[PDB]
């Protein structure tokens, strides 16, 4: 899927899916496949050193007739990742309710011993992770698509800054007249 | 004799320099390092109606 | 104490905004036969909108046009031979031999300035069987000799004394030597035309070598050396400053011939086109 | 709150399903001013029979659509005055308003991004070769993007995902934008000032931005709803201005 | 006194033999107003690209010349953006100034008569029948009056001392008129507002005034001098407005 | 023609030549063999840019007893040249009326996209054309000579500049001593 | 002669404290059709401390 | 110390610099690049009746 | 705009090595658009009367200079969508708009035999 639009789309269902994991990744906004090509990841790469707290808005692009509830969370390093809703419910969390309103922001907030994280993360400064599970679940009457869609946006906060230029990893040539 | 003092770039928790022009175009002037403005509504909220943020965004 | 002088910036005139006319004013009618140019703008023949144009004149004043550096001479002179008049390099000073600078100059019949002169000066190696040796750094002479001073006749002469003529010892691997030099003429002003004679009977010399006369340079070797020889090569070159000209000319159509006269052979006015109405056409698919 | 009407000229628009409106850079368009003119004659300002609403033709959004783009100017050129003025002049200069619409039913679904991108410089599908004006633009009729990579002579490399210029499509939200979401709203506005970096411009020579609509949530359905959904876009000019005045250039 | 220059939008002409300004019944050109209007919609004011001199072809004075005429408007329908806000509209409205050109030497003789004439009606050379719009206008080419009566059909009777309107042709300077004599001016100039039973009207259905130029002492010159003497017209519209925006009509 | 002074006298005549053309050329002030000798040329050809606009005025040099009108029209760029006197009039033009005052000013004014065009104008920085019609043609008595001539000079207005300077391409050498 | 020239530093935003909350104001739910990005803090979602931060862009 | 301070060459739509002259003669000096004066009626206009532009050049 | 030069020069592989060569001298001429081309390290263009140069020996700091923002334009353009001919063909794109001249660089000795 990584040539297609399909790498954008988080999909989600009708029917009991309670145990199953929606969506899950570590947050490291230069380092990790997920966040390097976006547009704070490619600001990032020019930088070594980061700070500040980031924003990850989330979008259901569902029927006007399906309902949910949907549980994000974020857990500080420390233990591995949670496994279940039971464990993930006890970091910092938000409850979404899907309705007239399209969008949902989890706001991750800077906590961290040092002042300062690398670009290029390692186990000292890790920062965590992030998990999405079913609240309750989908709910759609007769004649709707069961399927479903979520998508995310990343963007920084106004306490956001980085520091200690360098080039970046992503362009490289073989020879002059490139 | 047209010097410029300005402060220097310390730290937070004698730091002023001294500066003259040589030359008569202004093309040889050195880089203008310590400018820093910001106006970030003009990408983040380019709306024609204003959104209070604590209010719905539709309704 | 410091002193804060003004500059007083010049820019273009700003085109007024105009509307229809029907009266009797006819700017667009005038008559050449009385020496004059006509001064019409645009708003006095068609509608025009009001612009205000910041457009400066800064780049073609004169100072800005004429100070700039340009070769007038190059020469040759070796360290070792079977000459001894080919040891050292002698001129006599003008700005005739080099076709950019002289035609820039001859723009204006008169001129007056200070100048600023600047030597650049290279050495080489002369083709021998064998190579391979060590030199030390070469150190040259420049000497400048008024009118009437005496003139060298070798590399070794009593002259280069330089005792009240001005010289310049340098060198190789610093920077260009340079020195400037004020305004030295007889005259109230340069004559780069002159229309007369040196004779009081209308014969003799014709034109412009009658009024120059501003001494010569020469340039030797200091080192006196080289069993393998060397041939060293300078350049010279003028710019001026703190200019004034006066009587603007027609600028040259004809290509040069020598130093001395104004002497041409016969050049067109332009190239030719196909016929008095041809258009070439570029919009096509 | 939802409700929304825009006059221009002689024409108007309702809608009553609108989000809110994008000025592209806090900017509105206006007239060019004294002193940032170069031009010195006076210049035309037809004012209503050019600053109004132009509909182009719709395009269909089936289940596997990939996208489609426009140029502007070039896609105004035979709508009435506006290109007759764009024919006898050398200069021009004008703003716009951009309106896209699309309904569906409370039981479909689907996602579509609109987005305006000045100077939007494409590639060809050989990288040892140019491109031509033909590959870029068919006035009215949109072109299409594609679902893979594309091969072939003189045509652009238009795979989706790379937008025809080599970037990441997810991060053309740099630009002004909107979204149109088949469960929130039915229509899209964008308000675009004339962005150069010279005072005026020939128009038939220069684009001075295109239109990408592009679908991130495929169009779905069940059993026995409608199947037919069109997209229709529809732009005004706004301060419109021309100068040098001669014959009409001919394509 | 005898010199003139005359600007409109970007074009002037310049005179030193005029003999003054005919302006046609002491009333300039001047926009609609609020009180006298009834179209409703906001009309067009292009201002420059409109309100300027366009030049027509020329025409050969000979010997034995009858004279000529053109039809206002329909002689600039394709000129520039005139033509072409004529093309779109439904209802216009100009004035209008006229400039004849004719010089010739001190040693050269005739005298010409240039009259506009407003709502001329004219004739076939079949009583029993009726006229075409080709024999009365091909544009920007003159039509020609005749040296006798003329016969045959779908012609216009056009024998000059009847004008082609069955009146006397000594009475034409009742309408707004100015004379070129050789000895004495070699220019004409009319400015003609806008003369109608209604405040606007299509351009294309009515023609609003007819321009005649007549000979009435013919031309005549000796041994070797100039025999080729041309005759020029060149024409500006003045305060146009159009109404009434909807697709290009077709001839 | 070209070391003779027929060089600069454009020809007129009298009888009916309405269908043919007086001139034409392009308005390339630095770059045309028509402009590129003259003062303002010879001034151009040291800078690399410039802008502003142009005078060009016409004096009719016939006998006293000749008469005739003249079109003398410039076109923006973006079209061919204009092949009769219809197409020409529809651009920025001058009616000219032979007199007692010999001479008629066109004046070109600054119609560009770009605040400077280059001496060297190649077809982005074009600049348009200038013609030149019969409006009525040339009448004269018994006596006279038939044919006449025009001639045209050439200057510039109170707003032009120039800009950038560099080196001519009318003067060259192959050794010292010239 | 000497100019005094003063140089305005430019720090990040403070943080500032907030407490438990049961309201109608729904700071975290928006709408992307718009075009437009939220502008929420740590301080709207969570509780949080008072933070003077010096950090410079 | 006879220091002169003058305004450098900018655009439209920390800006002087300063100079010192050490030697005694005014040869020394740099360029005047900063005198921008015309005159130009002396080339256009030399004639010996004044021109007005609007009325007729003869009669 | 601030510009600098770094020169280095280097031995030809011979089988005979072994001269002492004096210090090298390169010239830099900058030629902007409309003015003549050299042919050859001994063409007369190089008497760079109006065009700027720089002379330079090695064994010194490297050469440096400063130029000012030059385009006809207002702001310089990075992407150009659009041609160089009114019939919408010709040159795409970059190359259209920039045309800022050109940079010669020599060596002034005229030497070597090796
Ligand atoms: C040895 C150190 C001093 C070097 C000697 C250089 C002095 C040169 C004499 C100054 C002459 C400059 C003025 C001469 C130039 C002509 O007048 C111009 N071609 C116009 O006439
Ligand atoms: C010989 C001494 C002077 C050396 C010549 C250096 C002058 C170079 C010309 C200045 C060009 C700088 C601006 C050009 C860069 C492009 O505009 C950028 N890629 C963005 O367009």
């Amino acid at each position: 899927k990584l040539d297609t639009m399909e790498i954008y789309r988080i999909p989600v269902q009708s029917g009991n899916h309670q145990s199953s994991q929606v969506f899950g990744f570590q947050v490291q906004p230069g380092l990790d496949n997920v966040f390097k090509h976006t547009l704070l990841g490619e600001i990032l790469n020019y930088y070594a050193h980061w700070s500040g707290s980031i924003k990850l808005t989330f979008v259901f692009c569902g029927s006007a007739m399906a309902t949910g509830k949907f549980l994000l969370a974020y857990a500080p390093p420390g233990a591995n990742a949670p496994k279940s809703r039971k464990d993930a419910m006890l970091g910092t969390h938000i409850i979404w309710d899907v309705g007239l309103q399209s969008s949902c922001v989890l706001c991750i907030p800077w906590i961290s011993q040092t002042h300062y994280r690398l670009v290029q993360q390692d186990e000292y400064t890790s920062a965590g992770n992030v998990t999405c599970w079913y609240q309750t679940g989908i709910v759609v009457p007769a004649g709707t698509p069961t399927s479903c869609s979520i998508m995310c946006f990343v963007s920084a906060c106004n306490d956001f800054s980085v520091r200690l230029l360098k080039d970046t990893p992503f362009i490289e040539q073989s020879a002059l007249l490139q | 004799m047209g010097a410029q003092v300005s402060t220097q770039k310390t730290g937070a928790h004698i730091i002023h320099y001294t500066n003259i022009n040589y030359y008569k175009d202004a093309a040889s002037n050195s880089a203008n390092r310590q400018d820093f403005s910001q106006d970030p509504g003009k990408f983040t909220e380019p709306v024609k109606d204003i959104m209070v943020k604590s209010l719905p965004a539709l309704n | 104490v410091v002193e804060a002088v003004e500059n007083a910036v010049a820019r273009v005139a700003d085109t007024i905004s105009s509307g229809p006319s029907n009266s009797q004013a006819v700017p667009a009618l005038t008559a050449v036969e009385t020496g004059h140019t006509s001064q019409v703008t645009p708003s006095d023949t068609i509608q025009t909108r009001h612009v205000r144009n910041y457009h400066s004149r800064s780049e073609s004043s004169i100072e800005n046009f004429l100070c700039r550096s340009a070769c007038v001479y190059m020469g040759e002179y070796h360290t070792t031979n079977t000459d001894t008049s080919k040891l050292f390099a002698s001129w006599t000073i003008n700005a005739r031999r080099m076709v950019q600078m002289r035609r820039k100059l001859e723009l204006f019949t008169y001129v007056r300035f200070d100048m600023e002169v600047t030597f650049v000066i290279t050495s080489k190696q002369d083709q021998g069987t064998q190579l391979g040796q060590d030199m030390p750094p070469l150190t040259h002479q420049i000497m400048y000799i008024p009118p009437g001073g005496p003139i060298p006749k070798s590399v070794t002469d009593y002259t280069w004394q330089t005792s009240t003529n001005p010289s310049i010892f340098w060198t190789e691997g610093n920077a260009p030597p340079r020195m400037s030099i004020p305004f030295i003429s007889i005259g109230n002003a340069y004559s780069n035309f002159y229309d007369g004679w040196s004779h009081f009977s209308q014969n003799g010399v014709y034109g412009y070598n009658t009024l120059n006369h501003m001494g010569q340079i020469y340039v030797r070797h200091v080192n006196g050396s080289s069993p393998l020889p060397m041939t060293s090569t300078v350049r010279m070159y003028f710019k001026p400053k703190h200019v004034k000209v006066w009587v603007p000319r027609p600028p040259r159509l004809c290509q040069y011939k020598n130093a001395s006269t104004v002497n041409f052979t016969p050049t067109n006015i332009t190239e030719k086109r196909q016929s008095i109405n041809y258009i070439p056409e570029t919009v096509k698919p | 709150d939802r409700v929304r009407s825009i006059t221009l000229g002689n024409s108007t628009i309702t809608t009553q399903e609108s989000a809110n409106v994008v000025v592209a850079y806090g900017r509105w368009p206006e007239y060019l001013k004294d002193n940032e003119a170069t031009a010195e004659d006076q210049p035309t300002q037809p004012d209503v029979a050019t600053c109004r609403f132009y509909t182009l033709e719709s395009v269909t959004w089936e289940r596997d659509s990939p996208g489609w783009w426009w140029k502007f100017p070039d896609a105004l050129k035979d709508m009435g005055l506006f290109g007759q003025n764009m024919y006898y002049h050398y200069l021009g200069r004008a703003g716009y308003t951009i309106h896209v619409q699309c309904n569906a039913s409370k039981f479909h679904q689907g996602c579509l991004m609109v987005v305006c991108v000045p100077e939007a410089e494409m590639g060809c599908s050989q990288v040892d070769g140019t491109v031509n004006e033909h590959s870029l633009s068919e006035g009215e009729t949109a072109k299409k993007f594609a679902s893979t990579s594309t091969n072939g002579t003189n045509t652009v490399q238009s795979i989706v995902t790379n937008a025809g210029m080599g970037v990441g499509v997810g991060n053309l939200t740099i630009f002004p934008h909107q979204w149109i979401n088949l469960r929130t709203n039915n229509c899209a506005t964008i308000v675009m000032p004339y962005i150069n970096n010279v005072p005026m411009d020939n128009m038939f020579r220069h684009h001075n931005f295109t239109l990408m609509i592009i679908p991130f949530v495929p169009l779905d359905y069940s059993s026995d709803s409608s199947t037919y959904v069109p997209i229709t876009v529809t732009v005004a000019p706004m301060c419109a201005e021309y100068n040098g005045l001669r014959l009409a250039t001919s394509l």
